[PDB]
């Protein structure tokens, strides 16, 4: 354990630089049951780690 | 003769910047696979500082 943090539409970007992990974010209330919406927005950095940990695969959890 | 401190001496491919690599996993030097034992041409990849 190297680190451990505790604090519609939701759009996030992963990327893996040079072992930092950015993820940036964004949210917005929508109105849609069959894909997402069509229209533009900016997703704004919200978070950088230092990890330095091997990327090669992930899985979502709901 | 203090063999706390470790050294990587194999990998499959150089390491990026600022990449940890902290795995044990058994290196095949040859063409025998190891099948998690160690061995003639299956090694450790850390070995101790001296
Ligand atoms: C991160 O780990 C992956 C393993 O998932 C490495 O990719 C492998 O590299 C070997 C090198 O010979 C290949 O034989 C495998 O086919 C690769 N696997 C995959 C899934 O790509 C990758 O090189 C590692 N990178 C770092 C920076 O550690």
């Amino acid at each position: 354990c190297t680190f451990e943090y505790v604090s519609n539409l939701r759009e996030f970007v992963f990327k893996n630089i040079d072992g930092y992990f950015k993820i940036y974010s964004k949210h917005t209330p929508i109105n849609l049951v069959r894909d997402l919406p069509q229209g533009f927005s900016a997703l704004e950095p919200l978070v950088d780690l230092p990890i330095g940990i091997n990327i090669t695969r992930f899985q979502t959890l709901l | 003769g203090n063999y706390n401190y470790l050294y990587r001496l194999f990998r499959k491919s150089n390491l990026k910047p600022f990449e940890r690599d902290i795995s044990t996993e058994i290196y095949q030097a040859g063409s025998t696979p190891c099948n998690g034992v160690e061995g003639f041409n299956c090694y450790f990849p850390l070995q101790s500082y001296g």
